[PDB]
RNA sequence: UUAGGAAUAGUUAAUAAUAAUUUAUAAUUUUGAUUAGAUUGUUUUGUUAAUGCUAUUAGAUGGGUGUGGAAAAAUAAAAAAAAUAAUUAAUAUAU
């Protein structure tokens, strides 16, 4: 328990949690220009098990 | 040191011969550059090369831990190789954190020794002229950072004093100019055991004319005058250490008057037969030799027509041969060692016991030992890196003290060997004869 | 106030430089404030201090603040090995409670120093003293016909491969584990005495059962653990009805000797019958007179098998038992990722045409592009200095040679190749004689810390030594583009690490929904 | 934890295994080996019918004892059996030792045997401790024995809770070979103090002191006090005042002391240059040897008061 | 103060107690009022060793490529239910599966019925939020027969570990109001055969012999030996 | 103490120094120390 | 308190005025002000025949956080800090 509480920067070892603040805490100052755009055409494709079940449905319907 | 860029690692990407720092990369990234043979010098600030100097010396001891005697000799060889690559430029006043004349702030070890207002106004210029004597700006375009740190400590010894505690009573200070090895806390205790020995054995032995060999900073010479020895004379092969020691004897009051300092290799001249200087015979000859890690290990014999030993054993046999020509009858020699010759080199036999048992020129009159109480550097050559003694080596080291007299002077010291609680050899009991 | 003695002179105000706390935080790996771009493949050395390295700092050591996607570095931690005792519940007393769980790390070190005061025999410690019976009960399991020992070695290979990369098509695992040992015995048939290295699971002799439900414990009573290891340990299925292995994440690095057809010793050698080329002028004495180099054992002569231990399914924690030299061969994916990340950051942040100077640190106004080019050039110089280029089969990659000591922790990522060699001692080469000839004739003092090698178709198994303990962990997640674009280290200075390693990577919309 | 295996069952071998079965509350595993498998089965049954808190195994060969137990403790009868079991066997404990094993020998052996055992165990990688036991069999049953352990220091510190199960006084002599010498020095002092007490009471009867009960109370407060003087004096009073009375048979005999004292002259360096660099030791040895061949070997150590002058007989005639 | 331990007694600071008054010791912190609390570390942390080998899915991720097999979805729902139940039963997890949201039934903690402790809560109203495992519960507290006059908020109603026995006679529909259960002294007459008091004021439970043996072995009075 | 005018005590409130304990330092475990 | 002595001001009072849109011949200072320099004070120190000369080391601290009764809060060998941890003694610290 004391080894867990030692790794923070408390001055009096009083079982508090004081986190370290680095110089860059935001993504825009880390070189990332803007928010990442997800590929909406790639994530809306049908998965492989769904294609296999569609093939099984087309086999069993006829 | 002026670099030759054609023999460096990468003369195309770095045509200046070194890799500048800029204070951005990690310490282990610089440590990987130094281990491959690339020179490292700071680009902007002295803090970048000061942080690279402390961390590389700490990372090297983690890779090569001092586990036995053979691991300290390898670590001292590795640290001497790596710390020579950590350079600083010759014109250190063009760097940023050398001095700030408006904020009175500066980086470096000069803030441990000097004042903020005193350094940033007047002492940055006096240190600029202090380096020019030993390392001129023409011959040197770069300085090793260990030499830059030693120049800042030697400039402190030039500006103010250097107290020898607890050897000197708090007001007698010495000024070693440069290249003269001062004493640390570990280097003091072989002289602290000797000062207590000289306080009690002066008068029962009637010691008046003391001779000190290899004085260095003169700490062994000034310790004898405190115990009451009237005539002391020191011999030092360094000429600049002789001029500084005799100037400190004038500065240290009127109780250091009969102190003399001459330049000699080990002993005085003893060349003129017509002037007869042989009438000045000393009754106590003191020797406090230095024990470096490179000098304690490579002790071996060399020479065909003049076969001589090297290292610490060769320095002892120089002291054990020519001491009879300068000693009076009923006179003793005092040897101050620190037991590192037996710790760092345990396979070789004892060099002091090799003189007594085999050569049979000296008789062991007395022997004392005392364990080491403090920590610090041991026998530090000035322009090299600092290496403090580890804990497992510090607990087994002992400050020794060897008192020997002549084989011809057995009959005078015969009643000393007859007392209870003494160790007479088998040769001095045959000469007593009740 | 404080009582101060009055002086008629001026007062000295010292601003003396202390040991920098940022320096010991960067050395101990507990900084958590360094934003460092230009991810490289050079290994990082971390000296483990007292209570300064945990999972919180080791997670930032794996994934730095610059937005990394994969822990593509070998991490050497000096003195980071931990030893755990088995824990048990107390039936007696005032109630029921479990005690015994404790770590022997950072306080009981390996290789205690032997300093004493009295060709030449010195006293040293070459093996780890805590895990020495645990290595002994593994080495005695292979002690002895020869075919039973060969199928014992083939049956104990970790995952059927044992780290070796060999092409096997249309073959099951139990036949592949025999074919690898058959290939090693066919390769090592020509030499009189050679060796090879394998990964090996813990045998049945090293694990004993305890009645209380079912508790398996190690034979030596000590467990080699890493308290700063992040993630979950690797779960190995027992085959013999598939259940979990009780200590499957703890493996061994076995050195096996082949037959075909604590006292080091030092000697000082002499010779019978331009020095400093980096210095411009000539000196009366050399500034560095002697060199110190690491002595390694002899590799036998070399188609030829790969002989590289690659763990493609787990993260490796090497705990060495002897002084080893590990030659890491870098995979193509790590250097390709570092190259594309550095070039992406260079074309994003430095859009200036840079003026094309002579070298990078030339005279001129130090703009942002010049600072970035200088940092990239220093990173390339670090990569060129600490590595070498070898040949393959056609192939060429960076090889980093790492001196690993007993008590260290060598984190190896997945996909990294490495060859293992044993360090035999320490030599001293004077710089005067080495300027005229090779350093083999310039040897002055040689300490041999390993006096090992004795001298008493296919090949026969002679003996088995445990050179290192391999702690296998589950593969750490590789971040995507959107995960690395939104990864901020300041969100992980307190918590979120067990969620980072349990779930796949981090959340893309972490803490800004 | 660590597995414990005790080898050898005799008059002093069985209470060590009984105390190891008693004190180890299912924490350390117990294995039992002996010179015969029937004796090991008998002592395992004796441990099983009186209450066993831990599991115990029976073995007939040393190979399973080496491959199963990390700590091996031997308590054998003679030096030849220990030399056969430790070194001379094909399935030896030291010649087939595992790295990290701890082999303790409680047999009273020579110094060269302990030196060879420690050297071959250090070559195999194991740790050999020699700790000869001194005490009574009932004192071993009650848990009081004297052990002089020679070997490694950290191996001695690992073996302290195991040694404290059947012995109260366990001391570390230092390097191996010095633990087996302490018993030789102790029994040599026992023989010398016994001869000194016998001659002191002979001189007390010569001087005409009738009250010996107050004489021993004086001598115990003097500088010439010893435990053997307190031990033998009421028997020596009856043996001196009644010289025709035969001495009674005791547990410790003359041959039991001479079997240990016959190790010492083989363990000592060359004495023939001066022919006697140990006067009172051989002066007690000649009295013990004169008491042995006269028919009083199995009886008490106080029987040397009738052969005080016979120890002079090999001094006047051999010179 | 209003209620001190042993009156004013200050030979030690432990003689006052671990809290000086049942009221909050400062006016600005009303959360420091003395009340019965619940070990939320063991209770709110459910066993994550039932979700291994089970692919859970996020709420926002409704894209087609991230969808799973419906058998895998069903075993994920079973594993999530087993994860929510693995520590204990909530009030909102017991009242959802009851008629009329369990209004009128008696809920109780595990330690509320052992020893000489007797206390339950007759449920009156529950406001479920969108996360149906949480919310706000109300009820009449019954402690040793005596009952509150008004419904009080059930403290720690979100922490698991609750139990109830469903009785159809106690069920109150949403049209009517849940009546307060009667005080056994005041409202209904006192009958010893129906309800008998386990504890009363100035009463303390007798010493169990195993606790006496354990304390006398810990203090050293009885010869404890291995 | 009470069993089953001097004032008798309760044997549970006043325990009777249980006999399985051992005596470490007695009044006879002293020695004389002369100093001047 | 100043070896070479002159001006000072978020200013003084009144006020149905918290939070001053007003009134006044306003306030300090040659009986020494403000500013600048030196600056913790203090029958505790030293000396002497001395109501003389000469010394001082209790302390406090309008922007770090409106928290807390009170900012005194970035570091102090005890001031033992909510179950008798220990209360025989000496080192009580190095360790
Ligand atoms: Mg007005």
């Amino acid at each position: 328990e004391w080894l867990y509480y030692k790794q923070f920067k408390t001055v009096d070892y009083s079982y508090r949690v004081i986190p370290e603040l680095p110089e860059k805490y935001r993504p825009h100052q880390s070189g990332i220009d803007q928010a990442p755009l997800p590929d909406y055409r790639e994530i809306n494709k049908m998965p492989q098990w769904a294609e296999c079940e569609e093939r099984r449905q087309s086999k069993k319907t006829v | 040191i002026t670099l030759r860029p054609d023999a460096t690692v990468d003369p195309e990407r770095y045509p200046l011969g070194y890799v500048p720092l800029d204070g951005s990369e990690s310490v282990d990234s610089v440590w990987s550059l130094v281990k491959s043979g690339a020179f490292v010098a700071p680009l902007s600030k002295i803090e970048t090369i000061h942080r690279a100097h402390v961390g590389i010396r700490y990372l090297t001891q983690s890779e090569y831990p001092a586990l036995s005697s053979i691991d300290v000799v390898g670590l001292q060889t590795r640290l001497k190789e790596l710390c020579s690559r950590l350079l600083i430029r010759r014109d250190f006043w063009v760097l940023d954190d050398y001095n700030d004349p408006e904020l009175n702030s500066s980086f470096g070890i000069q803030n441990m020794y000097f004042d903020n207002f005193k350094w940033s106004q007047v002492l940055w210029r006096r240190f600029q002229q202090y380096v020019e004597e030993y390392f001129p700006v023409a011959e040197h375009t770069h300085l090793t950072y260990d030499e830059y740190l030693q120049l800042l400590r030697s400039f402190s010894h030039f500006e103010q004093g250097a107290k020898l505690l607890p050897l000197l009573p708090k007001r007698y200070r010495i000024h070693p100019p440069f290249g003269v090895p001062a004493l640390s806390r570990i280097d003091m205790e072989p002289l602290l055991l000797y000062s207590q020995w000289l306080k009690n054995f002066r008068g029962p032995l009637k010691l008046d004319a003391a001779l000190v060999i290899r004085s260095g900073c003169g700490a062994a010479v000034f310790a004898t005058k405190l115990n009451g020895v009237p005539i002391v004379r020191g011999v030092d092969p360094n000429p600049r250490a002789v001029m500084s020691c005799r100037k400190d004897a004038q500065r240290m009051g009127r109780r250091f008057d009969s102190i003399s300092f001459r330049v000699g290799e080990m002993f005085p001249d003893k060349d003129d037969g017509n002037g007869v200087p042989n009438s000045r015979k000393y009754d106590i000859i003191v020797f406090y030799p230095d024990q470096g890690c490179y000098n304690l290990f490579f002790t071996n014999a060399i020479g065909e027509y003049a076969p001589v030993l090297t290292g610490f054993a060769g320095t002892l046999e120089h002291f054990f041969e020519e001491a009879g020509d300068y000693l009076s009858d009923s006179g003793v020699i005092v040897l101050c060692c620190t037991n590192v010759y037996s710790i760092l080199k345990p396979t070789e036999p004892h060099p002091i016991e090799y003189e007594i048992k085999v050569n049979r020129r000296w008789v062991l009159l007395d022997y004392y030992d005392m364990p080491v109480r403090g920590k610090g550097t041991l026998s530090h050559t000035p322009t090299d890196h600092h290496y403090r003694i580890p804990m497992e080596m510090r607990k087994c080291m002992r400050s020794e003290l060897w008192v020997l007299h002549k084989m011809t002077s057995i009959a005078h010291f015969a009643h000393i060997h007859n007392i209870p609680g003494a160790q007479p050899p088998s040769c001095v009991v045959s000469h007593w004869r009740n | 106030r404080m009582p101060r003695k009055p002086t008629p002179y001026v007062r000295k105000f010292l601003e003396g430089c202390p040991l920098p706390e940022t320096l010991v935080d960067d050395i101990a790996g507990a900084n958590l404030k360094s934003m460092a771009p230009f991810f490289t493949t050079a290994p990082r050395y971390i000296v483990a201090a007292e209570s300064r390295l945990s999972k919180l700092f080791f997670h930032h050591a794996l994934y730095p603040a610059g937005g990394a996607r994969r822990p593509c570095r070998v991490l050497i931690v000096r003195g980071g090995r931990s030893v755990r005792e088995p824990s048990f519940t107390i039936n007696t007393g005032g109630g029921r409670g479990e005690v015994g769980g404790g770590s022997r790390g950072y306080r009981d070190p390996a290789r205690r120093a032997y300093f004493y005061a009295r060709a030449g025999l010195v006293k040293r410690a070459s093996v780890d003293g805590l895990l020495s019976p645990l290595c002994g009960v593994i080495e005695a399991h292979f002690a002895v016909g020869g075919e039973k020992l060969c199928v014992t070695l083939a049956g104990l290979l970790s995952g059927g491969h044992g780290g070796l990369m060999m092409d096997d098509g249309n073959c099951a695992s139990n036949v592949r584990a025999a074919k690898r040992v058959a290939r090693l015995l066919h390769d090592a048939a020509h030499h009189l005495s050679s060796f090879f290295y394998v990964h090996t699971q813990l045998p049945d002799s090293a694990l004993f059962v305890s009645r209380p439900v079912a508790v398996f414990r190690l034979a030596g009573g000590l467990e080699p653990t890493v308290h700063f290891a992040v993630g979950a340990p690797l779960s190995v299925l027992q085959r013999g009805s598939t259940t979990v292995l009780p200590f499957g994440h703890i493996q061994c690095l076995l050195r096996v000797r082949t037959r075909g057809g604590n006292t080091p010793w030092c000697n000082t050698a002499g010779n019978d019958d331009i020095v400093e080329p980096w210095k411009l002028g000539v000196s009366l004495d050399p500034k560095v007179p002697f060199f110190m180099r690491t002595l390694t054992e002899k590799r036998p002569s070399f188609v030829h098998m790969n002989h590289l231990l690659v763990r493609n399914d787990c993260e490796t924690y090497l705990l060495p038992q002897r002084e080893l030299l590990l030659s890491f061969h870098v995979p193509e994916e790590a250097e390709a990722m570092c190259k594309e990340q550095n070039e992406e950051r260079m074309r994003r942040q430095a859009a200036l045409g840079y003026g094309s100077p002579s070298h990078v640190f030339a005279e001129g106004p130090r703009t942002f592009a010049r600072v970035l080019h200088g940092m990239k050039a220093n990173l390339a110089a670090v990569e060129e200095a600490s590595s070498t280029f070898r040949q393959g089969a056609s192939g060429s990659s960076r090889v980093y040679e790492v001196r690993a000591l007993p008590g260290d922790v060598v984190f190896v990522p997945r996909g990294w190749k490495y060859s293992v060699e044993r360090i035999v001692g320490t030599a001293i080469i004077d710089a005067v004689a080495a300027s005229t000839a090779s350093p083999r004739e310039a040897l002055r003092a040689v300490f041999r810390t390993a006096p090992d090698p004795p001298l008493p178709s296919n090949a026969e198994i002679v003996g088995v030594e445990v050179d290192a303990f391999v702690l296998c962990y589950k593969p750490y997640p590789v971040l995507s583009n959107a995960q690395a674009s939104t990864y901020v280290a300041a969100n992980y200075v307190h918590s979120g690490i067990d969620d980072f390693y349990a779930k796949g990577g981090n959340d893309v919309y972490h803490k800004y929904t | 934890s660590l597995n414990v295996g005790v080898v050898g069952m005799g008059n002093m071998g069985v209470p060590i295994a009984r105390n190891l079965g008693f004190k180890a509350r299912s924490a350390m595993y117990l294995q039992i080996h002996s010179r015969a498998l029937s004796k090991a089965k008998r002592v395992c049954d004796d441990l099983s019918v009186d209450g066993a808190t831990c599991a115990m195994r029976i073995h007939d060969r040393y190979s399973t004892m080496t491959k199963w137990c990390d700590v091996i403790v031997l308590a054998l009868a003679d030096v030849k059996a220990s030399r056969h079991a430790l070194l001379e066997d094909n399935e030896s404990l030291i010649m087939n030792a595992r790295k990290g094993q701890i082999i303790v020998d409680h047999t009273t052996v020579d110094a060269e045997t302990s030196r060879e055992c420690a050297h071959e165990a250090a070559r195999r990688g194991a740790y050999f401790l020699d700790a000869p036991m001194s005490g009574s069999p009932r004192a071993c049953f009650n848990g009081q024995l004297l052990l002089m352990v020679g070997g490694d220091a950290e191996t001695f510190q690992k073996m302290l809770p195991i040694f404290h199960m059947y012995a109260d006084n366990v001391f570390h002599m230092g390097e191996s070979g010095s633990g087996t010498a302490a018993k030789m020095i102790s029994q040599a002092l026992v023989a010398s103090h016994n001869a000194a007490a016998a001659e002191a009471l002979s001189m007390a009867h010569a001087l005409g002191i009738e009250d010996q009960s107050k004489l021993v109370q004086v001598l115990d407060a003097s500088w010439g006090s010893s435990t053997m003087l307190r031990r033998n004096a009421p028997l020596l009073q009856d043996l001196i005042r009644n010289p025709d009375k035969t001495p009674p048979t005791s547990a410790v005999s003359v041959d039991r002391l001479l079997s240990d004292l016959a190790h010492l002259d083989a363990s000592l360096p060359k004495r023939g240059g001066e022919d006697e660099p140990f006067p009172v030791f051989d002066a007690a040895l000649r009295s013990l040897a004169a008491a042995s061949d006269a028919g009083m070997g199995d009886r008490d150590l106080a029987s040397v008061v009738h052969y005080i002058e016979a120890g002079e007989a090999e001094l006047r005639n051999r010179t | 103060r209003a209620d001190p331990l042993n009156g004013g007694s200050s030979m030690t600071l432990g003689s006052k107690g671990s809290k000086l008054s049942p009221e909050p010791h400062r006016r600005r912190m009303p959360w420091t009022a003395a009340k019965e609390y619940v070990p939320g570390v063991v209770l709110n942390a459910r066993d994550k060793m039932v979700l291994d080998g089970v692919q859970l899915l996020d709420i926002e991720s409704i894209d087609r490529a991230s969808q799973l097999d419906p058998l895998e979805v069903l075993r994920a729902v079973v594993a999530t239910r087993e994860y929510n139940i693995s520590t204990g039963k909530n009030i909102f997890q017991l009242a959802s599966q009851a008629t009329y949201n369990g209004r009128g039934q008696r809920f109780y903690r595990k330690e509320w019925q052992e020893g000489t402790y007797d206390k339950y809560v007759t449920l009156s109203a529950i406001d479920f939020d969108r996360d149906g495992n949480k919310g706000t519960a109300y009820g009449y507290i019954t402690f040793h027969g005596e009952t509150t006059t008004r419904p009080v908020q059930v403290d720690f109603a979100d922490v698991p570990g609750w139990y109830m026995d469903f009785v159809e006679e106690r069920a109150v529909p949403f049209t009517g109001i849940v009546p307060p259960p009667p005080s056994i002294g005041t409202d209904v007459p006192v009958d010893p055969h129906s309800y008998r008091l386990k504890a009363y004021p100035y009463y303390d439970a007798p010493n169990p012999p195993e606790f006496v043996e354990r304390l006398l072995k810990d203090r050293g009075v009885l010869p404890d030996t291995p | 103490r009470r069993e089953s005018d001097p004032v008798r005590y309760d044997p549970l409130l006043v325990p009777r120094t249980p006999s399985h304990w051992s005596v470490g330092v007695d009044a006879t475990d002293v020695r004389r120390r002369w100093q001047i």
